[PDB]
This record gives structure tokens, C-alpha cells and sequence, in this order.
């Protein structure tokens, strides 16, 4: 139910097909935070 | 503090203190369980 | 519906693995390919799975055994 | 069964036009209270009555305005028309019209009377006018029903019909609206003491006491017939 | 336990006994039926002021 | 109207300026659901005027709280009216009394 | 689109399908001002023709409400696992005791305790003092007459 | 003063009056004090909250 | 610990509140961290190391290779508003009191979070290592050893 | 519509024992479910014909503070046990019964003399507790015909349990037929002392009320 744009559609399909399966992905607000942090003189990234 | 684990708190020094009848199990977050019951009775007094 | 979930807790004990076992049973039950071992009473898959784990006929162990069974039977 | 001695309907009294008292024959112990309870609740719950469902008038369009020459609003018109009491003959869905001009008070008497419609209280107020040139022209339809209904219930029944100018109100379909009972030990002799019950009630004059009591008893028997088998 | 003036602490310790002795579902259904009795008898009692 | 009150509700009703009151009137001629005319007597009449006063009521007017203000007149017809007395009844007012 | 139109039109079959699906689907409730773990609990939804949720008197102490003007937060877990997590841990039937001290949160009071304390009483001796019976007959004679 | 007023309208001075049940019709003990109160309706209406 | 628990239970008891002391001990333990050292002990010639990291280091250095190099420590308690900021992960302990200084300090030091605090999994939006997701977190940690 | 009322068709009844039964109905009309439940309950409790023991004349002192004399059990609980006996009488009126047994100790309902119309539902019922020796005793019991329930304080010696019932209760639930949910569902729960089927008992109560109220309509619904 969050800003995960690629998750709301897929959960809706899983419901209408009665799958009831969820894949988290990543909230978009976290990407918002990363983009606004990189707006200043601070590097930030996520390793593997 | 008596328990020597260097990480969290072992169940062998906490008992239950819950609506169950058995010792606390692994993975249960006592810290979240704690720190909230203490201030919940916010019926204290101010102005001495 | 079920009022109290305690028999499954006693069959499991840890209180954390029972949810995982029942969820992994219900997922395969709803996707299909299996049959309910306990006679249903017009109820959803989750309640049937939890009554099955409460009855003591399914756990985190025999699922692995039967799954390796069809995996090697292919 | 040991001589249950069913009671009978005797001594029907008429206190007034809208108030009466009914007496019943003595019956065995432990019966009067429960039968009074059942008859009272049935008589107050489900019993057919005739009321006003909607009023249409050519003068005004809607109910939230006024008219030239009138004192009270269309709202008081509708509320008092809710308080009017009439009874109808066999066929239902009866439409009547009311036309009048002048400055004098308007009552239920000066309405076009048809053979299937009769007024019980001709002294009701229909929110008298004030202007000489003022003339009211509305036609009303009265139907019969059994329980209370609001205005929103009958909305889906009318989708393409009900044009502008036709205004709907709420119906009571309850012409008694008050009843009480009391049981006493009397009218018994040459036998073990029995109890008799007196029913005190007030209606609006639309329905006779014996008819309502008989209808209550009939529907009680009908609903209890299923428990026989 | 049921033979006393049966105050709030009495019913409290009654539920406590039912929980520790019988278990989860017995004490839950016990409290349910107790509260139904409470609504019924208070409505029957009157208890005017 | 409220059965049990304190009496100050009358003053509140006559001072909020919500209802319609009569100013220098002697008797009423015509009454309408939205318009009231009063015929001032010659005692309270000064020369140079017709000698009538008109009050246009407030019918279903939107309020700040999206409520409704509707004024309902008190006199019927041909009633001797004095000065400083209520004619219409505004929201939650009865016979010049705050009836909420 | 057919489903959307018929849902929007609210037919009887739509209500029947609602009832069939909601019948096995527990639901979670929450207080807006929340302090401890019991401010959020799960229940089985039941359809009632109204517009205010019916909350049980007992859990009122945990939710700390008072039946004055209040707003509840309602949440639906959709995945099968989340329904299961609600059923196993966040049900009221399981959360009898406090996680704070150990005393039962469910502490019946008000009309229930008043009535119980009332009917376990005796003025001096009511009607029929010396009667003897087996225990089920007490109510049998109380409802009708005799004592 | 209030008790003096009640006698004039043929009312008991205590204000307690026996009541019957509208569902089973059994007379209530503990005679009840019924009355007439001035209720007020507020804009805090459920038709806005849902 | 005894003084703190006695003082706090006096205040909670003068009113009527009943609470176990284990939560208070938890508060003290979270509050009692960040020992300071006076001897080098071959660990680090600085101040402000965690008690647990120091204990692990002395266990892995004394018994294994060189027990003679002892690192004497003084366990100094810190207030909540300050000890909360004492976290190894920059993301956590940031929204609590202040953000800009924490961000500057992390960029200056060049620290990595590893996403070990619960708030880290909250903000990233994954299963927190507690309750039901504890087993998944443990499996992830186990598979991280091999690759 | 104008006068049409729904009639209960779902009359399913599930029973635990021969004396305990649960009766459930379909959603009934508004406000009528509880009327009917209360009426049926009061009919079943206030008047129900049946056969029951009225009084006993034991050998000894007529006073309640009698002696054990080998019975080792007070007469009060003996009378209480006697009240827990369902005696069925076919056609005859009030009759005298008596019993006599050796000193084995188990005193059952079979100890009574067997008459033509005197029947006992289950003969294993306890009458007296285990005796101490071979001493016997004469009961001299009798039953009467009656309906409802009256105590022995006013109408003499133990009691008059003419109602062949143990417990009666009911509940009302809300339900929906097609769209509207303002419907009443009546549930009947009642425990039987014996000799009468629960569904037979409720049918008898319904017929009793119907034949108590039939002339109120003055022969209505002829055709």
C-alpha cells in the first residue's frame, strides 16, 4: 500500500487472480531521500 | 546486564512477563516490548 | 471460524515458525496441485492449513520430505 | 388438558371516538400477562394503516420555499398532512384533490369527498391562508400499509417518473400509536379463582378495536401454526 | 469462589483462577458469558437513582 | 421551547438580532411566510412618511457552518403590535425565546 | 468493466459475494492515540446496517475509549501470511494478560460488576426462604414465581 | 419546592415509578426515576465522519 | 541498577502504577554503554568504544594470541538523548534529535550502516530482524558468510 | 405486502442427548421473534400437564428432624432425590406406591412396586443412599395429576413438579433475507426431565396456546 509503484499493480493482479503473493521491491520515498541527499555535497550509494 | 552475550539479551535471564505460559522465544524484541510500558501510564503529576 | 489458536502453538512451540509453515502450506493450497488432508467445512485455505497443523498431521519437516519426493519423482 | 376454559370476547366498550376499552373472559393462571404482552406488541408492530405517501401541488415547486398568500411553509403543510387521519375502502392507492380560495381557515371538511374515502376528524388544520387573492390547489394520494416507512425507501421504485413539483413525505402506517393492559381477578365464581384482563387503548379512529384485536389474534395463530409441525 | 459478595476483585481473581487452571478458551468463553449475564441482570435489576 | 430554563435566554434571543422585531409599530395588516407589513399608529407616526414598515424574512439562507437560518413569523392577522417585540422566530428560537 | 458496473449498481448477488468472501477474512482495528501494544487489535468483521463500528465492551479498557466522539483506524491485511499473523498474535482472545506487569488487562466493571454483586445478595430473606432445590430449578422458579 | 410541585400534578414525591418491560413484560423492581431532559444535537454527526 | 530501579519504582508506586523491573533494567542496559579506556591494550589509542566491541576484541585477542595485552576500560553511563545518537549506523539515530550534524559526521568519517538497526529495515522497507522475519534475517546472515 | 407474513421454514433441530436439544429458526419478522419466544417459554413454565410425586409418609416421625436408624442419610436429601424422578401415569388418577428392598445398599427406582400404569423413565435413579445393614424401610409414596408448578408450602408435602421440564431459555439474533438485515432469528434451548421429546414438548406448547386463543378470532380464515 505504499509508494511502491511497481507493487500496487502486481498486488491488485494477485488479488483478482487470487494469488495473494507479495514482493517488496523498494519504496520510492527512499529514492526521494537519496536524490535529495545527493543534491548537496554528500555522496551516498548502496553497495552489493 | 548480568547475562554475558555482547549482543542483545538471552532468554535465560528474562522469564516471560507476557500473556503466555512459557519462556520467551527467540526473535522477540524485548526492547520494543520495553521502553513503551514505562511511559504508557502517562497519568503522572507536573508542577510538583 | 477458529476462536483460539493454541493446538498449533503447542505442536510448534517457537510461536514464530508456525506462521511460516502455515503460510507455505496455504500458498501451495491456493495455487493448486494439492488436496486438503483434513476434511474442509467450506472454509478458506488459511483456516484449513492451521487446523491441519493443529491436528498434528503437518509440520516444517514432512513438507521438505514430500517436496523432495516429487522433486526426485520428476 | 383439564378444562382449559378458553375465554371469549365480551363487553366491548367505547370510551370516546379515538379511545376505547376491551374486556376478555376469565382464563387460567399464568395466561393473562403473556397474552396481553403478545397482543400489545403485535398490535403496535404489524397492523395495516392508511397514510399519506407524497403530496403534489401545482403552486410551488419544492418544499424549501414559501407561497404568496400563505402563512406557514410547505414544511408545515407536509407535517400536518402527515397528521391527518382517514380510512379507505377496499381498493387502495386513492387520489383526492383539495382546492380552496379565501382567507378563512382550511380544514378537512372542505375536500372533494368520494364514496371510498371518509374523514374521521374534519377539524384538522391545513395551515390557513391570509390573502383574499390566494388560492391553494393540491391533489393528494393516500395508500394503505402496515409498518413505518421513510422517504428514502420508495426511491428506487421511481426512476423515470416523479417529475419536478411532486413532493414525497414519510408515512406512519400506525393508527393506534398507544396501548396498555391490566389484569385482575374477577368474573369468576363456582370455580377456582380466575383472572380477567382489561385493555385500554387509543387510536386515531381509522380502525375499530375488535377488528384490530381479531387481526392480531389471526396473525398470531398463523405465525404459531408453523411450530405445530 | 462463587459464594461471596462477589465484588470487582472477586470477579478479577475468578477470571485469574479460570485462566491459570483451565486455560485460554475456557476463561475467554467464561468472561464472555459472564459479561452477557452482567448486561442481562443489570437490565433486569433496575438499580435506579 | 425548553420547559426548564433560566430566563436570560429571552434576553439572548432579543439581543442576538437573529429574529425579527417590530420598531414603532401599532397594528399589522398583511402577514406572509416571508414578508410582514406593520401599520404604525399616528401616535408613533411623524409627518412626511407613508406610515408603514416592511420586514423581508430570511428563507433558507446558507450559514457559515453550512446550516440553515429560517425565520418563522409569530402573529397571524390583525394583531395589535407594540414596540420592541418579536415577529419572526430565527434558528432555535420560540416565541422570542432561545429554544435550542 | 462488467464487474465494475455491477459493483457500482450494488445488486443482491454482489452482497452475497461480499458475505461469502468476508466470512473468512479477519480485520484489524486501532486507536488513533495509542500508547501500548493493545491499542491495536484484530477482530472478525460482521456486517451491520449502520455507520459506526460495534466495539466489544471489554476491550474498551485496552483501547481506552469512552463511547464519546472518537475515530477508529481500520486496516486490512491482504496477504495470506498477514491474515495469519493477525490471527495468531493480534487477536483479543490471545491477548488476555498485560505485557506490562502480568495483571489481566480485561478487568470487568460498571454494570456487569454492579449487577453481579446485586444478585449475589439477600435483604434478610426474600420470598420462599426455606425452599430446597437442585440448582437448575432456581432459575425455573425465579423466572415465573415462588421466590 | 420540587416535591411540593409534584403533588399538584398527581405525581409521587420521590419520583420513582414502576416500569414494565416492553420485551417480556415483567415488572421491574427498584422503582425507577424517569424524567424529561433537554437534549441538544451537535454538528458532530456521523454523516460527515465516514 | 538497584538505585535507579528503586527510585523509579518509588515514583510509579506512590501513584498506584504496577510495573515489572525488567523493563527498567533494559532501560539501564541501553543507557549503560560506550566504555572509555585508559590503557591502550593494543586495541586503539582513542576514546569512545562500545563495551560489547571491546569485550569481543579482548576475548579474541587475549585468549587466542596474546593474553598479556590487557585493555582496562571504565564503563561510563550516558544519558538517553546522547546515548541514542551513539550508533554505528548513520541512517539510524538521525531523525531522533538532529540530522545535519549526523550526516556531516558520517560523511567526514565515511561510515557504513550495514542496515542492522530496525529503523534501517523500516526505511529501506524490508523484513526487520524480529518476530516473524527473524528467521529470514538469520538465513540471510547465514548465506552472507558463503556468498 | 399488505398482509403477507413470512413463516419459518428452516426448522432444523440438532440435539446432544435425548433430554437436551437445540432448536433454531429462520429469520422471522421484526419484533415477533422475542414475542413468540417469551410466549412459548411462559406457556412451558406456567402450565404443562404431567405426573409427579406429591408427598411421602415414611415410617417414623413425621417431623423433618428424623433419625438415620440405619439409613445414615437425612430424609431431606432423600426427598430431593425423590423429586428427581419422572413417573409416567397412563390413564389412572392419584395412586399409592411403596417399595421394599434388602440391605445390599443400592436403592434404585426398580425397588418400587410395578403397577399397570405406573412407569419410570430410567429405573437406575437413586432413591436412598447405600444402607448400612440388612434393615429395610417402607416408602409409602403417591403421585397426583396436575399442570404447571406449585410449591408444597401452600399446597401440601415435598413439592409438586407437575411440569415435565428442567430448564428453558431462548435467544434472538439479527439476520437478512435478501437485502434488508432487520430480521429476527429465534433460537430455542430447553432441557427435558424426561418422558417427553423436546420437539414433542414444543409442539404441545404451541397447540396448547393455539387452543387457548382460537376463539379470539371468532372462526376466522374459513376459506
Amino acid at each position: 500500500k505504499s509508494d511502491d509503484v511497481n507493487g500496487r499493480t502486481k498486488m491488485y493482479k494477485n488479488i483478482v487472480d487470487g494469488n495473494h503473493q507479495m514482493e517488496p521491491g523498494m519504496p520510492e520515498s527512499f529514492n526521494v531521500l537519496l536524490k535529495e541527499i545527493r543534491s548537496l555535497g554528500i555522496n551516498i550509494e548502496l553497495e552489493d | 546486564v548480568s547475562c554475558d552475550t555482547d549482543f542483545g539479551v538471552c532468554a535465560h535471564c528474562y522469564g516471560r512477563d507476557l500473556a503466555r505460559g512459557h519462556i520467551i522465544n527467540k526473535g522477540e524484541a524485548i526492547g520494543v516490548i520495553a521502553a513503551q510500558s514505562i511511559g504508557e501510564p502517562g497519568t503522572q503529576l507536573t508542577m510538583r | 471460524a477458529r476462536v483460539t489458536v493454541q493446538d498449533a502453538v503447542e505442536k510448534i512451540g517457537n510461536r514464530f515458525d508456525l506462521v511460516l509453515v502455515a503460510a507455505r502450506r496455504a500458498r501451495q493450497m491456493q495455487v493448486g496441485g494439492k488436496d486438503p488432508l483434513v476434511p474442509e467445512e467450506n472454509d478458506k485455505t488459511t483456516v484449513i492449513a492451521l487446523r491441519e497443523i493443529e491436528e498434528g498431521l503437518i509440520n516444517n519437516q514432512i513438507l521438505d520430505v514430500r517436496e523432495r519426493q516429487e522433486q526426485q519423482e520428476q | 388438558v383439564t378444562e382449559f376454559l378458553k375465554p371469549r370476547l365480551v363487553d366491548i366498550e367505547q370510551v370516546s371516538s379515538t379511545h376505547a376499552k376491551v374486556t376478555l373472559e376469565p382464563l387460567e393462571r399464568g395466561f393473562g400477562h403473556t397474552l396481553g404482552n403478545a397482543l400489545r406488541r403485535i398490535l403496535l408492530s404489524s397492523m395495516p394503516g392508511c397514510a399519506v405517501t407524497e403530496v403534489e401541488i401545482d403552486g410551488v415547486l419544492h418544499e424549501y420555499s414559501t407561497k404568496e398568500g400563505v402563512q406557514e411553509d410547505i414544511l408545515e403543510i407536509l407535517l400536518n398532512l402527515k397528521g391527518l387521519a382517514v380510512r379507505v375502502q377496499g381498493k387502495d392507492e386513492v387520489i383526492l384533490t383539495l382546492n380552496k380560495s379565501g382567507i378563512g381557515p382550511v380544514t378537512a371538511a372542505d375536500i372533494t369527498h368520494d364514496g371510498d374515502v371518509e374523514i374521521v376528524k374534519p377539524q384538522h388544520v391545513i395551515c390557513h391562508l391570509t390573502d383574499e387573492n390566494a388560492s391553494i390547489s393540491m391533489r393528494i394520494k393516500v395508500q394503505r400499509g402496515r409498518g413505518y416507512v421513510p422517504a428514502s425507501t420508495r426511491i428506487h421504485s421511481e426512476e423515470d417518473e416523479r417529475p419536478i413539483g411532486r413532493l414525497l413525505v414519510d408515512a406512519c402506517y400506525s393508527p393506534v400509536e398507544r396501548i396498555a393492559y391490566n389484569v385482575e381477578a374477577a368474573r369468576v365464581e363456582q370455580r377456582t379463582d380466575l383472572d380477567k384482563l382489561v385493555i385500554e387503548m387509543e387510536t386515531n379512529g381509522t380502525i375499530d378495536p375488535e377488528e384490530a384485536i381479531r387481526r392480531a389474534a389471526t396473525i398470531l395463530a398463523e405465525q404459531l401454526e408453523a411450530f405445530v409441525d | 469462589i462463587v459464594n461471596q459478595a462477589l465484588g470487582k476483585k472477586a470477579i478479577s481473581k475468578m477470571l485469574n483462577t479460570c485462566y491459570r487452571i483451565l486455560g485460554l478458551k475456557p476463561t475467554v468463553i467464561f468472561a464472555d458469558q459472564i459479561m452477557y449475564t452482567g448486561f442481562a441482570y443489570a437490565a433486569r435489576s433496575g438499580a435506579s437513582v | 421551547k425548553p420547559l426548564v430554563g433560566t430566563g436570560m435566554e429571552r434576553a439572548v434571543a432579543v439581543d442576538s438580532g437573529v429574529t425579527a422585531v417590530a420598531k414603532r409599530g401599532g397594528v399589522v395588516q398583511y402577514v406572509d411566510a416571508s414578508r410582514i407589513v406593520i401599520k404604525v399608529n399616528e401616535d408613533e407616526m411623524y409627518p412626511g412618511e407613508a406610515g408603514i414598515d416592511i420586514y423581508n424574512l430570511t428563507k433558507y439562507t446558507r450559514s457559515n457552518q453550512n446550516t440553515c437560518i429560517n425565520q418563522m413569523p409569530c402573529v397571524s392577522l390583525g394583531e395589535p403590535v407594540e414596540r420592541g417585540d418579536v415577529l419572526a422566530d430565527g434558528p432555535s428560537t420560540d416565541l422570542g425565546e432561545l429554544a435550542l | 468493466k462488467a464487474a465494475k458496473k455491477m459493483v457500482e449498481r450494488e445488486e443482491a448477488v454482489v452482497w452475497d459475494i461480499l458475505d461469502e468472501v468476508i466470512r473468512e477474512h479477519p480485520v484489524l482495528l486501532n486507536r488513533a492515540p495509542t500508547l501500548h501494544r493493545l491499542g491495536i487489535q484484530a477482530f472478525e468483521p460482521v456486517l451491520i446496517e449502520g455507520k459506526a463500528i460495534q466495539l466489544h465492551p471489554l476491550v474498551c479498557a485496552a483501547y481506552n475509549a469512552d463511547f464519546d466522539g472518537d475515530q477508529m483506524a481500520v486496516h486490512v491485511p491482504l496477504t495470506l501470511e498477514a491474515q495469519l499473523e493477525a490471527r495468531a498474535l493480534m487477536m483479543s482472545t490471545n491477548n488476555i494478560l498485560s505485557p506490562a506487569n502480568g495483571e489481566p488487562i480485561i478487568v470487568p466493571s460498571q454494570d456487569v460488576v454492579l449487577g453481579l454483586y446485586y444478585m449475589t445478595r439477600d435483604c434478610v430473606n426474600a420470598k420462599g426462604e426455606g425452599m430446597v432445590l437442585t440448582g437448575p430449578k432456581e432459575a425455573e422458579r425465579l423466572y415465573r414465581s415462588g421466590l | 419546592e420540587i416535591k411540593e410541585l409534584l403533588k399538584l400534578g398527581d405525581l409521587p414525591t420521590s419520583g420513582q415509578i414502576r416500569l414494565y418491560d416492553g420485551r417480556t413484560g415483567e415488572q421491574f423492581e427498584r422503582p425507577v426515576t424517569v424524567g424529561y431532559m433537554y437534549m441538544l444535537k451537535l454538528n458532530h454527526l456521523v454523516d460527515d465522519k465516514m | 541498577t538497584r538505585y535507579i530501579v528503586n527510585e523509579v519504582q518509588d515514583v510509579y508506586r506512590l501513584q498506584g502504577v504496577k510495573i515489572n523491573d525488567k523493563h527498567i533494567e533494559v532501560i539501564v542496559r541501553q543507557m549503560l554503554r560506550k566504555a572509555t579506556i585508559v590503557n591502550a591494550g593494543s586495541s586503539d589509542f582513542l576514546e569512545g568504544e562500545q563495551v560489547e566491541y571491546s569485550r569481543v576484541k579482548i576475548a579474541n585477542r587475549e585468549l587466542e594470541a596474546n593474553g598479556k595485552v590487557g585493555a582496562t576500560y571504565s564503563r561510563d553511563l550516558l544519558g538517553i538523548t546522547k546515548a541514542s545518537l551513539a550508533t554505528e549506523s548513520f541512517i539510524s539515530a538521525a531523525s531522533f534529535q538532529e540530522t545535519t550534524r549526523v550526516l556531516t559526521e558520517a560523511a567526514v568519517a565515511g561510515k557504513r550502516d550495514e542496515l542492522r538497526g530496525l529503523k534501517e529495515n523500516v526505511i529501506v522497507g524490508r523484513l526487520i530482524p524480529a518476530g516473524t522475519g527473524y528467521a529470514y534475517h538469520q538465513d540471510r546472515m547465514r548465506r552472507r558468510a558463503a556468498g
